[PDB]
């Protein structure tokens, strides 16, 4: 427990801000490259179906 | 004292074969392992020497009455000088030897499930010595030999390189192997240095100490038996011959 | 017991004129009849040399100079200059021979 | 609040238990004597014009004769010395050299392995914990002169609170400006430049006034027991010169710029009186070995 | 980027180039040899009722008896010693005394070694750069135990450079509160209080967060090769004798505060392996020139 | 980002404990120096008519007379010397060998146990990682001569890290075209066949042009202590036999194909110190094994 | 068209000019003998129990005796022989040694300087140019074995010329597949695996089928006037060990891998017959150093 605290501290080894917000870049990324490789492949009303844009967090 | 003093593989399993078990047990109660004591060491400090009590000091400790713990005291008194408080064992354990105990399976006991790591953990060997540590791998290496765990034997030691640097060097079944070694497994012996009657600090070193002093009495006493001067008046049994071989090896 | 001796806090005086005698031995040399280095060369090379005494073509030198008319002096150590084969070659220059006494 | 302490003092590995008993400690004692004789003949030969004092003296501590085409190394007790070394410092180096050979080193020279026949001075300052309120800053920077920075951004004077164990003898605090010292439960006397303290008196509260930061400098003297031979200044450079050679390259241990910080850190430990004795004991191998080293390097 | 660099490290001087031959080496020996012998005999002489061991010993020093009236100069020795050491600190000194008369001098005694016979450990930390971010502010003081002290005000952590060199054989870091460390392009590890590193490993990166500064301190353990009759503590008091008798007062040179200094600037230099060959001749020039000095003040 | 090694610097299995005292160094010397004679012996009596030589050659290093009718396998000092040789490769393998007997064996010639008394220089070179970017495929092909093959797929330059590790001395790198070839936060200088590096220096950075493939080729020098009767060609010759009579069998060992990449893979290992220490001595002990067999050919 | 040349032929730097006279010939000759002598010195002495045999031995070399409190470096031989292998790499080298020195080391053996009593064979693979068409990739790897590494993009069977120089003696190439090669304005013979080839002869001309790649593995061997103490083992040995003690460290001087590279890539020069001679006295100066090294580490 006590090293639970410095890892959710100020001081933690980790820095979380940094962390998180590169894993939301990189699934929205994801997310936008997905979908377009499916619209190439299938069209557009298969791709929304399979892929939606309005569930993203 | 008489254990301590073997310092070669061929005295210290012949000791071993003519001694019965009750001599590794105790029938002193002792205080328990593993608890931190406040000592008196005067001669050093008018404070009390903190100290952790352990199996492997020479004063009397209880334990556990079961086969992990007659095997734990057997080590014990090779290493130590003295045995745990494990009663009650019965007559028919008691009398055999502690070397037919250890490589025996007509005595009735069964060890194979025993692992070396907690009892070399339990028998604490980072605080052993060299001559400490070379005695109970002699101890492991019977008992593996016996229920026929030769492999696990060498893994454990494959695992922990400074016991296998140390590791002495014979096959359990076979006496030239005995003869042959060379290994000096003596922790207690006429000192070329300056031994003084004085007090060492730790539990372990100061009953060492007492052995060792112990010894020198023994050695100049009258019990000692002085070979080149009364050579032919031992009995024909128990007199020196290289044809002299343990039993069944 | 010999070489593993330490000497006492009270010497007897004896050995400390003894220590003292030795060291002036090893020390000083050149006042008991005995040096370390010495030089060879012909007559027709002209070294300055010690003139306060007054000697006619004094053998004497303050020190055994490391130039000679500008020109480094050989130095060859006694063992070298015994296996050595060409001394008559070598001997027509100078040279200064050294570990040994 | 927030607590500080002195980066030194931070949990102290444990040391080893072997190579303490007598016959060990005239080992240490033999290899100390025997290796300040090598030192020593470097000046006979320079005198004598030969190498036959030194020759004696590497012979007796080598049992073998020095050889030409072989690095000078030291033989059994060089070897014996250098891993002796190695299980002092930490109780997971293992204990190689055996007790037969150790005795053999032991009977070459007549010596008692008294540990306990001197003193010596350890010029460590321990701070255990400084104890400081909300809106201060103390920064803690040095071992063998300790400097603590203060500074009190708050509206009104604080209160900060020193710890300096129960072993150190004495200490003294200087500051840059004239400051208020007092033990607990005491009136603060006038602003003065220097206070001398024992710190088995009691945690000491100084008034940090709000301002410019105020700096104390912190000495520190400890008496440890020590044996006739030892010299500080050949246990240093022991123990520079071990870290170097990486005997003390083993894990699961802490690293120490010099011995002084070394020996207060472990007797400031749960139990800092078991490890003193093995740690005393370290510093006489450690002085054989800076001696035995400058002698015959490799 | 920021860059700060120890004070001591910059810009060493050239060192002179006479006096290093094999007939110089052994000069210097000598009269280290020679000087020796006179503070003993002098302690000897005030310890006794007689003054014997003090006339011998001024005489093969000096070349001349001692006298009641005139005061003790030294002799030529002494005066060879003292321009020697002027020409080994800078490469601008006159070097005016001739071979012939070192020559001379050096004949007076034997010696049974050479300068690289042995090692001595120098403790100067060598901090070659610390670079920084735009935001962060780092502040180096110190040669015996550097102190580093850097402070964020930035929006979020920021990454330290530390270059110790190639030359340091181990550095130990201390921190006032717990710091990661790692090399270049590695996995940082959690905070610790204490760093061993080995200066070869390359550039090492600190973590600094955003808040209370956070202080370094750095001890440094180097290996130069030496003669075996080295001594640091004699060396260290002879650099300051020539300092204040104003050996060192030369144009465009530079000055350190001690000799430990010294050697590790001249030693982190281009051409600095030829330099500390100079280096310790002159350290050894120091010795004699220290035992000399206290036993004929002037 | 990939990463690229070299085959032979993988999974250095540990080395054998067993022998490394000071007393059985110098029975290796022993049998290394009656070795030798034997060769000696047996050319001398090929080349008289007399086989008095090589009677008493075979007499001190079997301990009994040869004799016709019998294989001449080479008696004690040949079971020794062979069992301690698996000793050494292998941690896992047995250590049958009284010290008794090694030292019997020891006492039969007069030489020192000296096995740090010169060095010798070993051409592996340790390739540790090679970083490259997604767009671009490397391979990394040879142990004494290491080839590495650049191919560039991407639109742009990219940048290639080659860490040699810091064992080695110098590495030259050859380049198939020109390339540039450059420090850590250093500049690039002009396109160059050839470069000499210190692996000491850091990780060094490749420009990697688009278009055709380029090929580096990296040879690398190390010096590692050994005492002076060692014979680099010798040594490699009893390398191959031992592989090849089986004494290198044993469960759960990596191989090598020669002696030079054996010591350079326990050196990049950790205890890699430690580790040479021992091969340097099995390295004797194979010299007088290719002396032995060769003078005494058994089946 | 396209160019493709091995990589160790670009640019060969010049060599010294000077320390190529009779006498210095002399001094390489007398320096490796007695560098072989320091070798079996050693052996010897182990073998009998003394050190003798390497005293007498190193007296020799060194024209010093061995001191048991003093570094053993070769004397004045040793310095010497390092500086005649700068001299030797590069015309840029200071060539410091004095003319004297060098008659002086020469007259310790009776060994007549000749450098052309004997030969060696070198293997180093000249290949000069590779001429190929347009829209083919054509590679060369290695210098010991070269691997030509050639494919056909196009739409029909390509030429590709080879120009191995006229230096080499013998050259043998073999193919993965089966592959046409013949000389200018020859007929094409069948597709073999292998052909010998006189490099004299003229540029050879290769068929490529649009197929798949096709490998050219290529061998040669030259004959070198050497003296008759070339051993290519020590000499290899030694050239790494110059290299790595930094004996080629000056500036715009071109490195090679062995010194097989080096003596060809300096014969494929304008004036290689001049340069060859020099290389040569190199190698014999690299293996009296790779012998004295070995029987004396520093």
């Amino acid at each position: 427990h006590k090293y639970h605290h410095l890892l959710t501290s100020q001081n933690s080894p980790i820095d979380w801000n940094y962390h998180d917000e590169e894993m939301h870049k990189w699934l929205d990324s994801r997310k936008t490259t997905n979908y377009d490789a499916m619209q190439k492949k299938d069209g557009t009303v298969i791709a929304d179906i399979h892929i939606p844009k309005v569930f993203n967090d | 004292m008489d254990v301590l003093s073997k310092g070669s593989l061929k005295e210290l399993l012949a000791h071993l074969e003519k001694t019965p078990l009750e001599e590794a047990i105790s029938y002193r109660i002792g205080t328990v392992p593993y608890q931190n004591v406040l000592i008196s060491r005067n001669e050093y400090y008018n404070q009390l020497y903190p100290d952790t009590t352990s199996l492997i000091d020479g004063v009397s400790r209880e334990g556990q009455r079961n086969v992990n713990g007659l095997i734990m005291s057997i080590i014990s008194y090779v290493v130590s000088g003295s045995g745990h408080y494990i009663p009650n064992i019965g007559f028919m354990l008691l009398r055999r030897s502690i070397l037919d105990i250890l490589t025996k399976h007509d005595t009735g006991l069964v060890t194979n499930n025993l692992n070396y790591g907690i009892i070399a953990r339990n028998l604490t060997v980072s605080k052993m010595n060299c001559e400490q540590r070379k005695r109970m791998l002699i101890c492991f290496k019977l008992l593996a030999y016996k229920d026929g765990n030769q492999n696990d034997y060498e893994i454990y030691l494959n695992q922990n390189i400074p016991l296998k640097q140390i590791a002495p060097n014979f096959i359990p079944g076979d006496m030239r192997t005995v003869i042959h070694n060379q290994d000096q497994l003596a922790i207690v012996g006429i000192p070329a240095y300056r031994l003084t009657q004085s007090t060492e600090l730790s539990i372990r070193d100061d009953n060492a100490k007492s052995y060792k002093l112990g010894y020198v009495d023994w050695y100049n006493s009258n019990s000692f038996l002085r070979e080149r001067s009364e050579f032919n008046l031992i009995r024909l049994k128990d007199r020196d011959t290289k044809y002299g071989k343990l039993n069944g090896w | 017991k010999l070489v593993g001796h330490n000497y006492p806090v009270y010497v007897e005086p004896v050995v400390n004129i003894m220590n003292f005698i030795s060291a002036r031995f090893v020390a000083d040399s050149s006042y008991f009849g005995y040096t370390n280095e010495i030089m060879i060369m012909p007559n027709h090379i002209n070294v300055p040399v010690d003139d306060r005494f007054g000697f006619r073509d004094s053998p004497f030198c303050t020190s055994l100079p490391r130039t000679i008319m500008g020109n480094d002096v050989r130095r060859i150590s006694y063992n070298v200059f015994s296996m050595m084969e060409d001394i008559d070659d070598v001997i027509s220059e100078g040279f200064i021979l050294y570990d040994a006494y | 609040a927030n607590r500080a302490t002195s980066a030194f003092l931070d949990n102290p590995h444990p040391v080893g238990v072997n190579y303490v008993d007598e016959g060990s400690r005239q080992f240490v004692a033999v290899a100390e004597l025997l290796a300040s004789k090598l030192i020593d003949s470097s000046r006979e030969s320079d005198e004598s014009n030969s190498d036959v004092p030194f020759v004696q003296a590497y012979s007796k501590f080598a049992d073998d004769n020095p050889r030409h085409l072989r690095v000078k190394t030291g033989g059994k007790m060089a070897n014996a010395l250098t891993n002796v070394i190695r299980s002092y410092y930490s109780i997971n180096a293992p204990a190689i050299v055996p007790q037969v050979e150790i005795d053999r080193l032991a009977s070459k020279a007549t010596v008692s392995g008294d540990m306990y026949n001197s003193y010596a001075i350890f010029n460590s300052v321990p701070i255990v914990e400084v104890l400081s309120p909300a809106r201060t800053t103390v920064s803690i920077v040095g071992s063998d002169r300790a400097d603590v920075t203060m500074l009190n951004t708050g509206a009104g004077a604080a209160n900060i609170t020193f710890n300096f164990g129960q072993i150190a003898e004495t200490v003294i605090l200087k500051g840059s400006v004239p400051f208020q010292l007092a033990r607990l439960n005491q009136p603060m006397p006038a602003a003065r430049f220097t206070y001398k303290l024992r710190p088995l008196d009691g945690p000491f509260i100084v008034v940090l006034p709000v301002g410019n930061p105020l700096v104390i400098s912190a000495t520190a003297a400890t008496r440890i027991q020590v044996p006739l031979a030892f010299n500080k200044a050949l246990v240093e450079s022991g123990f520079q010169t071990a870290m170097n050679d990486g005997l003390f390259d083993i894990q699961n241990v802490n690293y120490y710029s010099s011995f002084d910080e070394f020996i207060i850190s472990q007797y400031h430990a749960q139990d800092g009186i078991n490890r003193v004795s093995t740690c005393v004991i370290l510093g006489l191998a450690l002085q054989a070995y800076d001696q035995m080293r400058r002698a015959l390097p490799v």
